[PDB]
């Protein structure tokens, strides 16, 4: 093959080779409006869709609840302090005692889901601030010993619904005897040890208080492996950081709420069995 | 003559690569081949004959005829298991000597069903039924019927067949599995409980025995040869 | 080879019953996972190509260890040339996987990889060593001097290798008497007849001339230097082509010669583990 | 040659080259019948066939005894008492003092022949255990001393139609003065030094005295030779192991016996001579 | 330059490898071939050839004319045997020296059908028959005219025709034999018997001879070439 | 080649007598194994292409030795380059497995594997050594020292291997001024005549100048260093496209010299063997 | 060129490639009869031919006596006691005092010719014995002399038409003064120390006398050289040994005589000059 | 790359070998041939010119 600038293989493996306000969306039961929303963002440009045979690793019958699981939860509310420096909450483990999908993925070994989340924060126009929610996909955090590394433990690293927070500033957990085991992610570092600035290669959007007051996020189902199983592997991860401090009338002590919804796109399972009853607390 | 360029990789022995070498015995006539009985084409055809499965391997059966014999009874129902054992054909004590398990130590990756047989080696007039249980990972491992019928399962009647055949299905993340015991690939769970009691007659033996096998379904396949722990050449 | 795709499958309430099957036949239950179990459409990409027995066996496994000297002048020793029987049951990895079948045709592949190191003390020097390497087949003179005429290999083949070149290899065709390699002879080579002397027709059991390949014969071609040069010719063996018979089931204790027997300890090889623990 | 994933070969040598219970069957004059045999096994799925000329090495007239030698001769019968760990027999070892078969293979040098055993053992639906009949291909048994190895004798590795046994565990025979030279197989290893629950690997059948009294088996001709001398090697071997021990209604002492019928099958011969009269005394 | 690399196998010297090399007398006039008598193009050529076999290796004899010579005479008929030997072309001590024996003894390999000769250097008068029976393997060696029959066996009349030729046909069980004396691959026995005895008249000589003679058949067929013991370079 | 398939026999009854034939000609019997016995069908598959004269010689044998040194300056003993007359000779494989035939055309393959050696107890160094390899057909000048003209291979052949790599391998022609090598040589050179003095016409028995291929000429090019050292160049020949002619029977008793004679105490090549035993 | 199990020829010159009772026959004006003769052998299947030009070295035109040379010529007869071991005659040597052969061959430079050699020894019916008779090519001899090789005398190793002897015993020529530099042939080496029983090789016959008193050699010209001297090279050489040993009706001195009848055929001389007179006695 | 094997005969100067080398001089434009009188393309032509034979080769 004399290929353009004589190229002849040799070896039979292939390895020897050579080298926009407004929006209405409906999801079973769940309608969620927003009139100053700014579009949304399809993370990757990929839809979420059901598992094709073409690429299926298991045999057995997928059992997709359908309508009984891809509705949209509202997590928790938290307040957006003036000193608040972030937020974080791991997925599907945010969705682990809501409603029938916890029971289905704890049920289930495997089970695979998109996501479609939407962050919701309202300020009056003579408010000020801004918000940046990304949708880290295989997100890990740092943990909080020097001493030791990965040795964060599940209680602390699922948090669940409740979420996590950004710390100001890293501090040891010099504790040699009873290690807390607990993430502590520095919030211009993003937690991984990369910097903030660049968290945007992520998908991704801004609530900017001027402008609009909702983020809607369509996660696909991103991972090495087609089905994986939930309890263990969490997927994606959202990152809520305030880009801008959160500012009114010259008060000090400014504080609005923010709140996610997250539906479960497209979710798939197997393997059923007894069910998982996982140590948390 | 010809101008050349020794790339890297010159002059170096590798024990897997397909190069020609010069002949020391040339003309030499060779016997031709004859139709021998038995030719096996593939390794993975011997993963698909089924083998007894060294259940009790514990105290005095192991190594002895009786390490073979899983003992039922005639006792009231109970939940108890009659049998455990995890999934992981090449590295559970119990099918890591079996042939599937013998041709599983040479690779290192596995992915395919497996078929799990049992024979009912007792008197004609035993009659009763059993529970294979098949549990994926990743909760807590069956010990009552209670929670093992939750998963994939087969109910077993011995009034007259002697045999049952559960199909463990490809239930896995990965592609495939790692032939060590590991915990993000994990196989699951197997497990045989009474859903009814073994009955007997009387002046009937009171004392049952089941005997188990293990094979490969036909989309088993397994890659990257290795070597075996099985074997040791001492000193 | 796409192995054969995962059909979907449903629920069904007949009566074939496949899942119950006999064992008292000798015949396997072709029972498949779609069978026992819903089962979704699977396009089935896995290959067996790994597990053939070509890519089982296609790679080198040493064989042996000959140790061949070049004693110094000074010492009145006389030098070590190493005589090896040709043979795979010196170790035990090919054995074991040779073991698997009853009969096998196979072209072999030999590799011979030398090294060499220096005994005395004396830090003294030795010129760069060319080592012969003579298959002496069976019936052929054995050569009992390294300096003597058997090692004009005037119909031997032989390969000189010269220390430090890249490791010297041949190939070989099938050169068994018979139509296939015998790893198992249940029998003997004499039969004891009534009307003789017991010694006469006694002979080692299962030990037949079908694996008699002669020997192999390594000397250093290099006359002796002032300082003893010691080195170590380690032969891998690929078989190439190779078909095999008769499976059997795979060895479980410790070789012990190179008949079946099994030593007196070493019927241990199965593990401690509870009948009813996960 | 351009092979899909430049192969050229350069050496004229090619080694040089890259890489069902009902059951009646009639042998001559002889009739077996069972009417709960579950089935036959055609080991490897080959019949016997009389040697082809295209595969044949010596030039002599073969000698077809047919129907004087192809009949199902019966071996003694042996106790299947609770406590016995199985029984061997090889072939065609066993058929020597067997009518004129052996007379055949004694007088010819050469002798080639397939078989068909029926492994016959019967019990009420009282009883309770199972055989199983592994038809081992060349097999070789462990010596029983440790200080030599393949120094078992021709008369003791040669039972006849008496048969062998397995014994439960290993006994060096320390002797030393005059070694017994005497196979000493434990049950479990097979003899061979593998385990039995591979054994299953070899042509096999299972009697489970629930289902079926008999087990028939038709063995080809498999040797690395198309013919090859009768007296000294022995092609295949006949191996019955309890997989589960006999019970009867809680009784400590119940027997019942097994008897084996072997019916030479497509055997033929070659080189006839003086009559081989060899020791085994 | 082209990107080359070096395999296992470089720089070595085989001494079976046909490899071209540079002639060092280039453009060197060759003296054409002629047709000279008697070309030989194999070596089975060669042992097809008849050559007498030393039969009487025995105390004087060996080593002298009388070798050659097996000598018969006029004694009343008797089953012992006029000779015998083993059917080990290039192990037996008397067939090793012979021109078929010389050839074996380069080759580890044979396979083929044997053709023994007799000729019987005796007087005109002298009439009588013999038995030459060759007797496979496997059993005791004939050592009277009632085993050596049950073999195959021809019965050589020496009336008019001073010669008899027994094929010794192939019979092995495998396709080929060791040129060692070897248990497993033995070839069989040959003997040479009376069936009746010389009978000469009265003024004749009474001690007739017989001289032997081994060849191939034309299936005859060697492999696996080595070297021969029979010549040593002493020191 | 498959050589002839053994057809079927049976029994007869006619008259042709085949067994039975006279050796009293020169031709021997042709006779085959289906006449004297029932034989059955038997498609054959051997072959005779392993026994070819080629695939017979097609295999170098050593046909020398030959000793040079590089004595160190501090001694003034004088360099030994070593000249061997080009023969086959020397050694008694090579030439027992040629002295089967009378004449024989045949192009050669020279191999010359090289090895070195330290003398002295000081173990000194010694670069890599460089050796030159000089053909002296039969009138060229032989070289007397080891750094004369005669060394210049203006016309005379010569190979310069560098000790460590590849041997030396070099093809050669049919070279025999007659039409094929005579391998015997029934005569002389020289006619003694009836009219001259005894010494002239005196020539030794069977030699000839059609063996007269000159000589060959070795020596270590690089100039003494202060430590000797030994080598020992050793020549491995393969004839190639070798046709032979005229038969003879093999060398039974070992060699003496050039000739055919055999030594007083050599004429025993048998052994013992009773008329009467298997 | 792809050849059956690529080949390219790299190097110019070709080397460096990689791999019947009753006979009467008329020579001249001589005619020989025998009603006993077991038919003739043409040495190596080839009838003396004269040379072709295309296969002819020298230029000058060559001189065919044709009937004067190619007669038979009766040399002497020899006694074949019974303790008489074996002659041979080297030809042409043996041809050199014979008619006008031998002047041809002594004044001609070059010669070539083939031979029929007749060898007659007729005894009674009840006679016992038989000869061998081979026509060795290139015959040479072994010396006398353990401390010199190559050292018989011009004299010696040709006799002329006496011929030699084989002697029973090898006897060294120990007189280091005056070596007698003669043949010392042992009999059953046939003298170049290869064995008896292989020169079968050689084209030969054999007269038994119970069946054939004559054997007829047609012997071409086999030659390294198309053409060659005659007074130094002997091409040929008749050797008859004694088989199996002359007996007679229990007499311990029976004789019969051997005589030999050789016939120059297609005898062709070329470089004619002054005649050889060499030194023989 | 491509896989090679170095047969024996490798890394050796031989004299009489006919092998490409590389060139030193590069583009080197060469002097046009011009025809001389008297070019010899063999030396037989030599050796059939006579000669005179010194015949007497003796003392003075
Ligand atoms: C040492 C240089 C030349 C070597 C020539 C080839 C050596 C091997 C020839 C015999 C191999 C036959 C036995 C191998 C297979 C087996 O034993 O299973
Ligand atoms: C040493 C470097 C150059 C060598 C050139 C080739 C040397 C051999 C030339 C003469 C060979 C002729 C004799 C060989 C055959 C024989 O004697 O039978």
């Amino acid at each position: 093959q004399v290929s353009s600038q004589t190229t002849i293989n040799y070896y039979r493996d292939s390895a020897s080779n050579a080298a926009d306000r407004v929006l209405q969306l409906t999801l079973g039961n769940s309608t969620i409006t927003a009139q100053e929303a700014a579009n949304s963002v399809v993370a990757y440009g990929r839809w979420p869709e059901y598992l094709r045979d073409s690429e299926a690793n298991p045999v057995d019958q997928p059992t997709e609840p359908e309508v009984a699981a891809c509705r949209f939860y509202t997590l928790d509310t938290v307040s957006w302090t003036k000193e608040s420096r972030g937020w974080w909450w791991k997925l599907p483990d945010a969705l682990r005692d809501m409603g029938l999908f916890g029971q289905n993925m704890y049920y289930h070994y495997l089970g695979r889901s998109g996501y479609t989340v939407h962050v919701q924060c309202n300020a009056s126009k003579f408010h000020q601030g801004a918000l940046g929610v990304f949708a880290v996909p295989e997100m890990c955090l740092a943990g909080d010993s020097n001493t030791t590394t990965m040795h964060t433990s599940y209680q602390n690293a699922n948090p669940g619904e409740k979420g996590g927070t950004f710390t100001g500033t890293f501090t040891p957990d010099n504790n040699q005897t009873s290690p807390a085991r607990r993430f502590c992610p520095v919030d211009y570092l993003l937690g991984n040890g990369t910097l903030l600035g660049n968290a945007f290669v992520f998908p991704h959007q801004i609530i900017n208080l001027r402008t609009n007051n909702c983020a809607t996020l369509v996660l696909p189902y991103v991972n090495s492996l087609s089905i994986d199983s939930m309890v263990k592997h969490n997927n994606w991860g959202i990152a809520i950081l305030p880009l801008a401090p959160l500012n009114f009338a010259s008060e000090s002590s400014p504080e609005i709420p923010i709140t996610l919804t997250i539906a479960p796109m497209c979710c798939e399972f197997n393997g059923l069995r007894n069910i998982t009853l996982p140590r948390l607390q | 003559g010809l101008p050349v360029m020794n790339t890297p990789g010159s002059n170096q022995y590798l024990t897997a690569d397909n190069f020609q070498s010069p002949c020391a015995l040339p003309e030499f006539d060779v016997t031709p081949p004859i139709d021998i009985p038995g030719e096996v084409k593939n390794m993975m055809e011997l993963a698909e004959i089924d083998t007894m499965i060294p259940f009790d391997l514990s105290a005095t059966k192991k190594n002895t005829m009786e390490m073979y014999r899983v003992r039922l009874s005639d006792k009231p129902h109970t939940d108890d298991p009659i049998l455990c054992l995890s999934l992981s054909p090449a590295s559970d004590p119990r099918l890591s000597h079996t042939m599937l398990g013998e041709i599983l130590n040479y690779y290192t990756h596995w992915a395919g069903s497996l078929k799990f047989t049992f024979m009912f080696c007792g008197s004609m007039m035993a009659t009763g039924k059993l529970l294979v249980s098949y549990a994926p990972p990743g909760a807590d491992p069956p010990k009552k019927r209670k929670e093992a019928m939750l998963g994939t399962h087969v109910i077993w009647d011995i009034g007259l067949q002697s045999s049952c055949t559960m199909v463990v299905p490809w239930i896995s993340n990965t592609t495939y599995r790692l032939t060590i015991d590991d915990s993000f690939t994990e196989g699951g769970y197997i497990s045989v409980f009474y859903q009814t009691r073994i009955v007997v007659p009387l002046s009937t033996p009171r004392e049952m025995d089941i005997l188990g096998f293990v094979s490969a379904c036909n989309d088993f396949s397994v890659r990257l040869l290795r070597d075996t722990t099985h074997i040791e050449q001492k000193a | 080879d796409a192995l054969p795709n995962t059909e979907a499958s449903g629920p069904t309430h007949s009566k074939e019953i496949p899942a119950l099957t006999a064992v008292e036949t000798g015949a396997t239950n072709p029972l498949v996972p779609s069978d026992t179990v819903q089962t979704r459409h699977v396009v089935q990409h896995r290959s067996r190509s790994e597990s053939s027995i070509e890519s089982f066996f296609a790679r080198g496994a040493c064989v042996t260890i000959m140790t061949v000297d070049n004693p110094a002048s000074t010492t009145n020793k006389d030098k070590l040339f190493a005589v090896w029987k040709i043979t795979y049951k010196d170790t035990v990895q090919l054995r074991r996987k040779l073991e698997f079948f009853t009969y096998s045709r196979f072209d072999m592949e030999l590799t011979f990889v030398v090294t060499a190191n220096f005994t005395e003390t004396n830090n003294g020097h030795a010129l760069n060593q060319v080592y012969q390497i003579m298959y002496v087949p069976p019936g052929a003179p054995v050569p009992e001097k390294w300096d003597d005429y058997t090692w004009q290999t005037s119909s031997n083949p032989s390969i000189f290798y010269t220390y430090g070149t890249a490791p010297a290899r041949i190939s070989v065709p099938y050169v068994g008497i018979s139509n296939a390699y015998s790893h198992f002879y249940d029998g003997f080579s004499k039969v004891p007849l009534k009307d003789q002397s017991a010694a006469l027709g006694d002979s080692l059991y299962g030990a037949a001339s079908l694996n008699d390949f002669g020997i192999l014969a390594v000397r250093v071609v290099n006359d002796p230097n002032p300082t003893k040069v010691t080195s170590k010719i380690r032969v891998y063996l690929k078989p190439k082509h190779i078909r095999v018979w008769c499976p059997r089931p795979p060895r479980a204790v410790a070789y012990y010669g190179p008949g079946v027997d099994y030593k007196d300890g070493t019927l241990t090889p199965l593990s401690t583990k509870d009948l009813t623990t996960y």
